[PDB]
Order: structure tokens, then sequence, then C-alpha cells
């Protein structure tokens, strides 16, 4: 019916052209629109409904055709389209399951695939309306936030964090620049971007540290498109972490030409020195240091205190790796581990077995950390003897064989990804409150007197590009604001603010 | 005039807090109605902006940048010269905080501007000398960018420029750094977008003479990538010139190098797509080319895999636009494509698949050739189905669907082959919730398109999972299983068609099944609808044989 | 019997004009303020961290909010103070 109806009205077009007057024209087009379309909106809605369920966007084209001659007729379609994506993204990211809970790459992936076949849709069969891609983006920025993951999280946070983990995984160590595109088009229907640049940052730092990138040109596309779409604070603070990797690079070759004109020493040492502003990182646990180390300590130290007077430096074990290789084993096996596991290796060097309490004096290690490095060496194989206690006999398991010379066992324990999620996530909150009462006093300082609407209005205002507020948040840092000092609230006229010296 | 004095006291007032209320005030009065016709208080607040991009602290100067954006709106066009400049010469500084914050509020600038012509003047004369500097990279890939975003929008009013862009761009193809490479490429495609005659054929002259001539592979890379890029954003306008470029490529495929052959099938992929009158008397040698590399790994035998990709891709896209070619289509390529069903990488072996499903959309006689090629496909999906991969067993799902709604009955003599696949995909821990949907969709289609009589010898093997399948927690799985039950009711019992089969004993459990989702009510609505029209059916069909269950139902 | 081939390690750099403690309050940087201690728990005590400054100077966050309250000069360099991580 929908090519019956186009065909006629060429048909009464071209009559009325040929042999009739021309003040008939617009009548005669407005009465046959009328009669043709008008009268069938209903069976239109209906079958509008159906050719979405079942992808037909010839129909779905020339249906719009049809229906754009009709004045005000196309809202119906929009509502249709916004209903019918919304619904489609939630079916495609419920069908995921709980695995979409830890699997960033399923949940983005996910989520790209819906958003790529209707922004097609859009352009294809609805030649670009302004009306319909704000439905696209309404239906996006509604199912983006809102979903089956989200509410097993208990958060809407956990999107962001999702999308950051599949950038560090792309990341990681030609299609590249087309996936990073598209998840900065993802980035822009969510509202807790805070979130995404906290986790991206702390990602990055352990990427710069550990020295796994995949390119450097990926990293500064990402930085780009980073500046592209947040603002110019974050940009500068990655940039602060990038300048040091480079002051610490040209340290390394200042401290090598430096040990030609000394004695050499045994082990071949590098160091990473980094500010303690700059970076995510924390101090880290009691340790006692390697018996074969303090060399390339005392070393270093005697360097950079002649280099550098005033400053003083702390050591973070729990990022230094190495390399042991052992000799007394079937054949030459070179292994990589950690500090810690250096010390825990290397304890029973000539030894064959230790009871862990010993060996807690001995390394100096907290009871958690160890009993997990511990758990890593027994599940490796080489270590032998689930529960530990202070009494627990482990000795070292000779003659162990891999399939392969190199062999790694710095594999992370599982508990430290969720506890750092639940650190980072306080962070963020603690955060948002001190951003929130430091554009409270701001704002207070501007405007000496004002109300508490406004007050409120003008916070969300300024905070708006970051995340979204909540009004008993605003209420928590007016009333600790109040105690500390800074404003008051004036007598009479109740609910208004003045801002004290 | 008092109010901005009050401001621009208050932009300096060496308190942090101050300059950014300040900043954000002028902001929001520049973007209201207010309107400042003085002419000595413009120019305090453009050197004031432009001083405040300089500050000790970053909201102050990120505020500014975007400050910047509707000021250029609001300010007579002598003003907008000087920005200009002084954006334009902050870039070359020494400062990196000054280059990058320039940067973007030119960028900015540009944003503003309606689709003007003095002011985009003034930035390509600078960044012609911008990009021309070899020396430093940074400020090359600066203007490489900005370049680009000013020919996006507002290229066709700088035509005059056009031979001077050309001429900066095209040197650069060779630099030793491959960033300033695909930014020179992104900037070319811009260009040929808004360009003359004159230039084209100029362009793609000096890449056919730099093709002739193999002075490096590094560059061959890049010129064939950069040939792919104008024809996938041209396209009509490189179609007079294939007759010369498609035998160089040809001649560039036979060499031994793993990136070089993946660049030419993308290449010939671009011409097939986005050309499509000018490559007909090419697709024989175009397909010839695809399917000598679509089988390529020296280090097996039963990175070469991109190359395995690129020729299922191009082979795609010769399928999906040519009609015509449907007769030697199922001569050749299918019975390649099929034996390839066995690749072994999970990546090819999905696009090999997905270029054989567009071979049978397209299919939509052809018709006989499909059913004579029919066996060939049974015994090649009748291994890949017994594989641990989800995807691979999702992909033959949903060929088989496709195979069968484009031929109505072509599955009768295979059944018995095809059911125990299908069977063992149901009741699999492995099995995720789309394999089990995409299963049951595909037994569905099988069931609705087929003889009653075939399916006679299987009930007793279909119903038990089919039954397990629709007290599935989850509901999406619930509606394609009460789905697949109705057509099974309709099957076990035919109405309009005289049966031998006994079809009591599989009464019980289907009633059963399908009374606890009627009887729900917290249920999803689309699992009551299913389950309305499943007991419906059960009631037509075989309800003669129910107990005293048909008055509560 | 295992030998080290190579060691890479990381640190961090801090200034050691003051040794690990507050320069506005004499008291540790891991303890509390001067006034959170002096003071009945409340939520003002729950808030008590430590503010690193661009010029990787550390401080109490409630001294320097008070020490920025009148001046705008960190109190070791007489650089303006720009707060970059808590
Ligand atoms: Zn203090
Ligand atoms: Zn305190
Ligand atoms: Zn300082």
């Amino acid at each position: 019916y929908m090519k019956k109806a186009e065909a006629r009205l060429l048909e009464e077009q071209r009559r009325v052209q040929v042999y009739l007057h021309e003040s008939t024209q617009d009548e005669l087009a407005r009465k046959c629109e009328q009669v043709l379309i008008e009268k069938h909106l209903e069976i239109f809605h209906t079958e509008f409904q159906n050719l979405l369920d079942a992808d037909k966007n010839e129909d779905l084209g020339r249906m719009y055709n049809l229906v754009s001659r009709i004045q005000d007729g196309l809202g119906e379609l929009k509502k249709l389209l916004e209903t019918h994506i919304h619904n489609q993204g939630l079916a495609a990211i419920e069908k995921c399951g709980e695995a979409a809970l830890n699997d960033p790459k399923m949940y983005v992936q996910t989520v790209l695939d819906v958003h790529k076949k209707y922004n097609a849709l859009v352009m294809s069969a609805f030649n670009n309306d302004a009306g319909f891609v704000a439905a696209l983006d309404k239906a996006c920025g509604r199912f983006i936030n809102n979903n089956a993951v989200t509410k097993m999280a208990q958060s809407s946070s956990k999107s962001p964090e999702l999308l950051a983990r599949y950038c560090d995984s792309l990341l990681k160590k030609a299609e590249l620049e087309d996936t990073l595109n598209q998840v900065m088009v993802v980035f822009k229907y969510i509202e807790d971007k805070d979130v995404f640049q906290k986790f991206y940052a702390k990602m990055l730092a352990k990427r710069l540290v550990h020295q796994n990138s995949a390119s450097d040109d990926a990293e500064a596309s990402m930085i780009s498109k980073l500046k592209q779409a947040c603002g110019f604070e974050y940009t500068s603070k990655l940039q602060r972490m990038f300048q040091d990797i480079g002051v610490s690079k040209d340290l390394n070759e200042q401290f090598k030409k430096h040990l030609t004109n000394s004695e050499p020493l045994d082990l071949d040492f590098s160091i990473q020195v980094l500010s303690s502003g700059s970076w995510p990182f924390q101090q880290s646990c009691t340790f006692a240091l390697p018996s074969e180390l303090e060399r390339s300590y005392q070393r270093f130290t005697a360097f950079y205190a002649s280099r550098h007077s005033g400053r003083k430096l702390t050591w973070l074990y729990q990022l230094s790796k190495g390399e042991l290789v052992t000799n007394c084993f079937k054949n030459r096996y070179t292994l990589q581990a950690s500090t810690f596991q250096m010390a825990i290796l290397l304890q029973y060097n000539t030894e064959d077995a230790y009871t862990v309490q010993q060996l807690t004096d001995s390394t100096q290690i907290k009871m958690d950390i160890l009993a997990q490095v511990l758990q890593i060496l027994l599940k490796s194989k080489l270590l032998v003897l689930v529960e530990l206690k202070p009494d627990t006999l482990i000795k070292l398991y000779l003659g162990y064989k891999n399939k392969k010379l190199r062999v790694n066992i710095n594999v992370p324990m599982k508990t430290e990804q969720k506890q750092e999620q639940e650190t980072t996530h306080k962070n963020i909150e603690e955060d948002r409150k001190l951003l929130i009462q430091a554009a409270i006093v701001r704002i207070m300082k501007m405007r000496k007197v004002l109300k508490h609407q406004q007050l409120l209005g003008e916070v969300l205002t300024q905070l708006s590009s970051r995340f979204k507020p909540r009004v008993p948040v605003i209420k928590k840092c007016i009333d600790i604001l109040i105690e500390k000092e800074y404003l008051e609230r004036v007598d009479g006229e109740k609910d208004t603010y003045s801002y004290l010296a | 005039s008092y109010h901005i004095s009050n401001l621009l006291e208050k932009m300096t007032s060496s308190d942090k807090d101050f300059r950014f209320m300040a900043t954000n005030d002028l902001m929001t009065e520049l973007q209201k109605d207010s309107i400042k016709l003085d002419d000595d208080s413009e120019r305090k607040v453009v050197k004031m902006i432009l001083k405040l991009l300089e500050d000790k602290n970053g909201e102050v100067q990120n505020l500014a940048v975007k400050c910047l954006g509707p000021l250029v709106s609001k300010v007579k066009e002598y003003q907008v010269e000087t920005i200009v400049d002084t954006l334009c010469t902050n870039m070359l500084s020494d400062k990196e905080q000054l280059r990058d914050i320039s940067s973007i509020g030119l960028k900015t600038v540009i944003g503003e501007l309606p689709p003007a012509a003095n002011v985009c003047k003034k930035i390509t004369g600078r960044l012609t000398s911008a990009i021309a500097k070899q020396e430093d990279v940074s400020v090359q890939l600066e203007a490489l960018d900005i370049m680009a975003d000013m020919l996006s929008r507002q290229g066709g009013l700088l035509v005059n420029f056009h031979p001077s862009i050309l001429t900066c761009l095209l040197p650069q193809l060779t630099s030793p750094r491959l960033a300033v490479r695909k930014r020179t490429i992104i900037a070319l495609g811009h260009l040929v977008m808004s360009c003359g005659n004159i230039v084209f054929v100029d362009l793609i002259e000096h890449l056919l003479s730099e093709l002739s001539k193999n002075d490096s592979m590094s560059t061959t890379r890049t010129y064939i990538q950069c040939i792919a890029a104008i024809s996938r954003q041209a396209g009509h306008r490189i179609g007079e010139y294939l007759e010369k470029i498609i035998p160089l490529v040809v001649k560039f495929c036979n060499v031994d190098d793993d990136e070089l052959r993946e660049y030419c099938i993308q290449a010939f992929e671009s011409f097939v797509r986005r050309c499509p009158k000018e490559v007909y008397p090419h697709v024989s040698t175009i397909i010839n080319i695809c399917l000598k590399y679509l089988t390529y790994d020296p280090n097996y035998n039963y990175m070469s895999w991109k190359v395995r990709r690129a020729a299922a891709k191009c082979l795609d896209a010769v399928v999906s636009t040519r009609h015509e070619m449907l007769p030697e289509f199922y001569k050749t390529v299918s019975p390649a494509l099929i034996s390839r069903f066995k690749e072994r990488e999970e990546n090819v072996k999905a696009d090999v698949f997905h270029a054989y499903l567009s071979l049978l959309k397209q299919t939509r006689t052809p018709l006989t050739m499909l059913q004579s090629q029919v066996p060939n496909i049974v015994k090649a999906l009748h291994k890949q189905m017994k594989e641990k991969s989800v995807k691979t067993r999702q992909c033959c799902f949903n060929m088989l669907t496709e195979l069968v709604n484009v031929l109505p009955g072509a599955l009768t003599q295979h059944i018995p082959v095809l059911v125990p696949g299908i069977i063992f995909s149901l009741n699999d821990k492995s099995s995720s919730s789309n394999l089990k949907i995409d299963a049951l969709s595909c037994l569905y289609v099988i069931l609705c398109n087929h003889s009653p009589q075939v399916f006679h010898p299987h009930v007793q093997a279909l119903v038990p999972p089919v039954v397990a399948c629709v007290g599935d927690p989850f509901y999406k799985i619930t509606s394609e299983a009460l789905l697949v039950t109705q057509q099974l009711v309709k099957v076990i019992r035919p109405l309009d068609q005289p049966s031998s089969f006994d079809a009591t004993p599989y009464i019980k459990d289907l009633f059963t099944c399908t009374i606890k989702r009627l009887k729900a009510a917290d249920i999803d609505q689309e699992v009551k609808e299913r389950a309305i029209s499943c007991m419906g059916q059960i009631i037509c069909n075989l309800g003669d044989n129910l107990g005293s269950d048909l008055p509560n139902t | 019997r295992f030998e080290v081939k190579k060691w890479n390690a990381v640190a961090l750099w801090a200034w050691d004009i003051v040794v690990d403690n507050c320069a506005i309050c004499r008291n540790h940087i891991m303890d509390l303020c001067i006034e959170c201690q002096a003071n009945q728990a409340s939520a003002t005590s729950e808030e008590c961290t430590v503010a690193w400054g661009v010029c990787n100077h550390a401080f109490h966050f409630h001294c320097i909010s008070r020490w920025l309250k009148t001046r705008q000069v960190c109190p070791l360099d007489n650089r303006e103070w720009e707060f970059q991580k808590y």
C-alpha cells in the first residue's frame, strides 16, 4: 500500500500539472495526502513497530518519506524508535549474563554493536534527521548508565570502570584507531566521567612503570582524544608522569656512564625515580633488603644524594621485579619474580626446610602478603609443603621441570584487584565531597549573600561536566562548612547563607 | 561598562577563586544577550583572555580556552586576526604547555567559524610553513591535526591555497615517523573532498610515478595505503584511473611480504566497494587473487592470518555487490569457502562464514546450484558443530537458518545427521544463552519448513531437551522454548494430513511444562503470551487425550 | 642456589627539609591535626588526610586549608599553591 500511495501521488501531480489550472495544485495535493496517509496512521504505527522488529530498512525509509508530508506526524515514530532502541540495548546487555561483570570486552562490544546498528539505520533510512539522532542519543544514554550489569554491582559506576579496563587491555602488550574512536564515542554518553579518569590514570601509571605498552603512538593518540573530550587539567596530570619517565631515563643513562669510572656491579640495575605527588602509588610495607642487593642500594643512594641535595628516596618493593637464575636443579632455568619472591626464595639458599614463622622473622613480611605469595609459589610447583598456620612446614622441591627455560612466576594475586577497586571507589567518593566543598566556598566568595536553591543550581552547573552531585551530599557539605567557620546562617530570612571571612 | 570593569579588576586578584569566578561570569555574559559596543573594553577583554591562557592554575586556563569560543562571535573582525596570530605564534614556542593550550584554543576557534575567509587564509599560511619545517615532530603533528580539522569544514572557502597545501603535504609521506604519514593521509583525503581537477590529477600522477619506482619497502606500503584511502574517501573521481592503478597493485601482490599483501587486498576491496562501474573488467583477476591468497599458510599443513582475513573480506565485498555474477559465483567461489570452513583461526573462520552468509543473502538458476551444493555444506557443518567454541557453533546455526530461509526444503535428507548437533548444543553446560537461543531458532525454522514425516523418528530425542529448556531460569530461553514447543505440537499430530504416529506418550510432558508457565502471575509479559498461545495450540491439536485438566485450563 | 641476574626497582622522592612531619604544626604527618586531636571526634575528624602540592610539599589538609584563608603562598617556597593529590 505504501508503494501504491506513492505512485498515486505522482500520478495526481502529473494530472494537475498537465490538464488542470495552477490554483488547484496545493488543495488537491493536500486532499490526496490527507486521504491516502492521514487516515491510516494507526495502521502505520503498528507496521512501524513490526518493521523495526524484523530489520527492513527500505520499508522504513518509504514510510518515513510518506509520513513526513503530514504535519506533526513524525513524533510517534521518534518515540517508538527511542523505546525500541532502549529495549534492544537492555536485552543485548542482559543476554551476556554474569560473565559481563568481569569481562570489559564483551560489555563494550555489545554496546558498540547496538550503537553501530542503530546509527546506520538512522543515517540510511531517516535521512539523518535531528529528532531521530536525539532519540538514539537519549536511548543510548539511558541504557549505558543503567542495565543488568550495574544492578549486580549496585552502582552506576561499573560502566566507566569497564570501559577504562577495556582501554587498558587494548593498549597493553591499524584497527586500534577505529576501536579507540568507537570507545571515545561511547565515552560521551557516560555521566560519571571522573571514575573513568581515575581508573585510566591508575592503569596508565601501572603501564608506564612496568614498561608494558604496545606502542607509544597509540598512547599519544589516546592522549590527543582525551584532550579533545576532557578538559586541560587531566591531560596535564598525565603529561607530568610522561615527563617523569623521561627524567628517569636520563638519570639511568647518567648512572650508567658513572659506573664505568668505578668498580662495576655484579647485576644489571635499572631504576625509575618518580615524584611522590604525581603518581597513585602508596608506601611499601615493612621489608628487610636481601643480602645480595645492598651494594646497588648504597651506590644509587650516594649518587642521588650527590646529584640532588634536599631530596629523600622511598623504595617501593611491591612494584620491583627482577631475574633469578637457578643451577641446583635438573637443568639451567632462568625465572622472573618480584622482590618479595626473590627474598623468600633466597632465604633457603642452601637450606631445604623452613617454618613460615622463621621465614616471617627473616623476611619481615606481614601475615597476609606472605601467605598470598607463598600460596602463589606453591601453586607454581617450584615449592612444596588449603589453609596455612604459623607452624606449617614448607620445604624446597628438588628436580622440578618445565617445558620452557624462561618461566615467569609473577602472577597477580586474586584479592589485590578487588581491594584496589574498592580503594579507588572510596577515593573517588572522598574527592567528590572535597570538590563539592571547594565549589561552595568559591561561589560564596564571589557572591557574599545567596539563597539555598541558587547555590544548589550554581553548584550543579559548575560540576556538571564531571558528575551529577546528589542534593543530600550538598546539604552535608554545607553543614560541614558551617561548623568549620566558613559561612554562617543569617538571623531571620531562613534558608539563607552569607560568606564569612 | 561598570560590570565589565569590575570583572577585569577581579581577573587579577592574586586569588584563584576570584579569577575563576570572574572568568565564568564573563563567559556567561558573552553567551547571553549582553553586548559591549565600546571598543575600549574589547581590547582589554581580549588581552586579558590571552594572558590568562598562561595562568598558573589549570582550571583558569581551561575556562579561558572554553571562553575563546563565544568571544569570536561577538568581537569585531580586527581582533580575530590578532587572536589567531597570537595562537599561531604561541604554537612555535619552546614551552610545551603554551603550545598545547594554543593548539586546543585554535581548534576551538576554528570550530566556531560559520561554514571567515581571511582568518582561514592566515591560518593556512602559518600552518603550511609549520608543516614544511621537518626539524621537530610535535609541531608537525599539531599542524597536521589542525589542517585536517580546517579542511573537514570550511574546506571549500580556501580554493586558492590548494596547490600550496598539496605541495606541503606530499613530501611528508616519506618522513621516518609513521604518525606523520598517517596524519598526512587523513589530510590528503579531506583535501580531495574539496579540490579542483588539476590538483587531483597532480596527486594521482605523483602517486603513480612514486609507485612505478620501488625506492624502499616502507614507502610502497604508505603509497598503497594512501591510494586505498583516496579511493575509499572520494569514490567516483578515481574510477577513471583504475586501468593504470590495478596492474601496479597486481604486480605488488606477488612480493613476498605479509604486510604488503594485506594492504593490496584492502585496496582491491576499496575499489570494488566505492566505484562499482569501472571495476567490471577486473572482477575476474580480483577474485582469482583473493582465491589464491585465501588459503595462504606456509608454516602449517592439514602473521599470515591477516592476509587470509583480507582475502575473505574482499571476497565478501565482491559477492555482496554483484548480482549478475551469481552463476560463476556458485561455480567457483562457493566450493573454496566450503572447503575453508575448517580454518584453524577463529577470526578467519568467522569472516569466511560471514562471506558465505552474504552469498546466501544475495542468492534470493542459482537455486538449483545451491541445492546441488547443499550436501557439501552439511558435511562441512557436521564437523564444526562439535567444536568447543561458542562462536563457531553460533555461526553454523545462523548459516543453517539462512539456508533454510532461502531454500524451504533443503534439509530433507540430512535431518538424521543434523539433529544430534542441535541436541548436543541444547544440553551443554559450556553453552551460553545466545548459543541456546540460536539453536532453538534454528530448530524452529527447520520444523516450520519441512514435512512432519521426516521428524517422526527424532521426536523421542527432541522432546526432553526442549522440555528442559522450557524450565530454564532465563526467560529469553523460555520464550524460544515455548515457540518451538508449539510447532512441535503441530508436527506430532497434524490436523490437515493423516499420520500414523502415536502422540500419546509425549502429551503429558508438554502439558506439564506449559501449564507451570501458564499459571505464574509474576513472569515477564512475553512468556505469558507465549504460554497462552502454546496452551491454545495444545488444546486445539491434542485436547482429546487430556484428562480432567481441561476445565481448569 | 639461585643467583641474581638483573634488578628493576621503583623509588619515589620527596623533600627532606621536614623530617616526616607537618611544617605548619609540629606533628607527624600520619597523625591528626592539633585542632583535630584537641577537639572531640566529629565529621571534620573523619576527613583528615594528607594533601600534596605541585611543588611536592606535603601538609595536613586542614593545616593548609586554614593557611590558605589569608595567604595564597606555600609556606616552604614562595610560589603559589595548587592542590594535586589527596
Ligand atoms: Zn599539620
Ligand atoms: Zn585535621
Ligand atoms: Zn611548596
